[PDB]
């Protein structure tokens, strides 16, 4: 099977230049598989920016640009705009089959981009704790300040605390004082949720989310289903 | 809830739809109102920031007010992807936290953007199945190839499926890994695209989206140009 490598992470100034590159692991990458770029902005769906190498989708600014360099593909983002944060994932075509690439983040020097993967689905039994992850890949975290929201099936957003990712200072929400506990980890880049004394209610997705210079939640975790039940497992 | 919102309005593609939201002086009357879209069994996503900006990527058809203790969201060129539940969300200075409003869950009532609606998502257990759909619209459905792509969180694409149009026999292809498991379909006559997913393990764990093909200039066709919002598919044993 044939593997499509990009650069993890690349940071750039608004009105730089920036070249993401695209290597194959058969070879040099040729016109014959025909190079596409699909942009994906933070908490976005993606969409198609380049294909055939160097063809720009209708919407794709000037400033981008697709192109073969050294046996890879290449795209080429000249003065970036704060617009042109997003995980750039390149896709190669192989005979009868597209590979995509692990795709490259690129941060737009200012809230950097980031993608945050949550821990799996519980099952909890009345008076147990769960601990909840939050792992961040991308730009430095750090930079990031940590909020927890629930949501029980059926019902609405529920704020439960944040967390600095820089000094660790927490804020919990009032009904939960003394049964949450939020901490991070700097070497793992990883926030954790820990609510205790478990009851009925506490049935709900768990969701954590990065926090602006506005206290608005723009990256989110896909969420963590906690469900308790006097059954259990 | 602190913040009062209705709890359902209905609308139709191309109108223009408002959504209201009551607080007071310690809330909306002095912070920042943000706005957050959430489609079925997936997270929110910001729409509106410092009451009335957008983040890049979210069409200039949303927009955001506030006037003294209320705000509203504007949604202007409705448009079927647009079904979903709306929350305001604000500082409360009395309380020292972040409170919501209840959500407004919107109803959208060929024509209009290209659009391809997911729905079916949702947790189960290992050996576990689901049907995902993708409904379209803006476009003749008959006439074009449909691709399933999924996205593991935190993780980069994959490409899972396609069928092609009517026009080439609704040709269907795999990934090896889905290959026996899964089975793509679609009802031309509704517009719709079908993912049928047997047998799940926990590495089927992703967000699914279904993709549409576009012109990128007159030369070439890429399959990537239009996707859905996605789906998210959990597949656990919640450590059981």
């Amino acid at each position: 099977q044939a593997v499509v490598t990009q650069e993890p992470s690349l940071t750039v100034s608004p009105g730089g230049t920036v070249t993401l590159t695209c290597r194959s692991s058969t070879g040099a990458v040729t016109t014959s598989n025909y190079a596409n770029w699909v942009q994906q902005k933070p908490g976005q769906a993606p969409r198609g920016l380049i294909g055939g190498t160097n063809k720009r989708a209708p919407w794709t600014p000037a400033r981008f640009s697709g192109s073969l360099l050294g046996g890879k593909a290449a795209l080429t983002i000249t003065g970036a705009q704060a617009e042109d944060e997003a995980d750039y994932y390149c896709a190669l075509w192989y005979s009868n089959l597209w590979v995509f690439g692990g795709g490259t983040k690129l941060t737009v020097l200012g809230g950097g981009e980031v993608q945050l993967v949550q821990s799996g689905a519980e099952v909890k039994k009345p008076g147990a704790s769960v601990k909840v992850s939050c792992k961040a890949s991308g730009y430095t975290f750090t930079s990031y300040g940590i909020s927890w929201v629930r949501q029980a099936p059926g019902q609405g957003l529920e704020w439960m605390g944040w967390i600095s990712a820089y000094n660790g200072n927490t804020n919990y929400a009032q009904k939960l004082q003394g049964r949450v506990t939020m901490t991070t980890d700097t070497s793992t880049s990883t926030a954790y949720m820990e609510l205790r004394s478990l009851r009925s209610d506490d049935t709900a997705v768990y969701y954590c989310a990065t926090i602006d210079t506005a206290s608005a939640f723009d990256i989110w975790g896909q969420g963590t289903m906690v469900t308790v039940s006097s059954g259990g497992c | 809830s602190v913040l009062t919102q209705p709890p359902s309005v209905s609308a139709a593609p191309g109108q223009k739809v408002t959504i209201s939201c009551s607080g007071s002086s310690s809330n909306i009357g002095n912070n920042y109102v943000s706005w957050y879209q959430q489609l079925p069994g997936t997270a929110p996503k910001l729409l509106i920031y410092d009451n009335n900006k957008r983040p890049s990527g979210i069409p200039d058809r949303f927009s955001g007010s506030k006037s003294g203790t209320s705000a509203t969201l504007g949604i202007t060129g409705l448009q079927t992807g647009d079904e979903a539940d709306y929350y305001c969300g604000t500082w409360d200075s009395s309380l020292s936290a972040v409170v919501f409003g209840g959500g407004t869950k919107l109803t959208v009532l060929g024509g209009g953007e290209v659009q391809l609606v997911e729905s079916g998502g949702g947790l189960v257990q290992p050996g576990g199945s689901l049907r995902l759909s993708c409904a379209a619209s803006g476009f003749t459905f008959n006439t074009y190839a449909m691709n399933w792509v999924r996205q593991a969180p935190g993780k980069g694409l994959e490409w899972v499926a396609r069928i092609r149009s009517k026009y080439n026999n609704y040709a269907t292809y795999y990934a090896d890994s889905v290959k026996d498991r899964f089975t793509i379909s679609r009802d031309d006559s509704k517009n719709s695209l079908y993912l049928q997913m047997n047998s799940l393990k926990t590495e089927d764990t992703a967000v699914y989206y279904c993709v549409r093909h576009g012109n990128f200039g007159n030369s070439y066709v890429s399959w990537f140009a239009y996707w859905g919002q996605g789906t998210l598919v959990t597949v656990s044993s919640g450590g059981c």
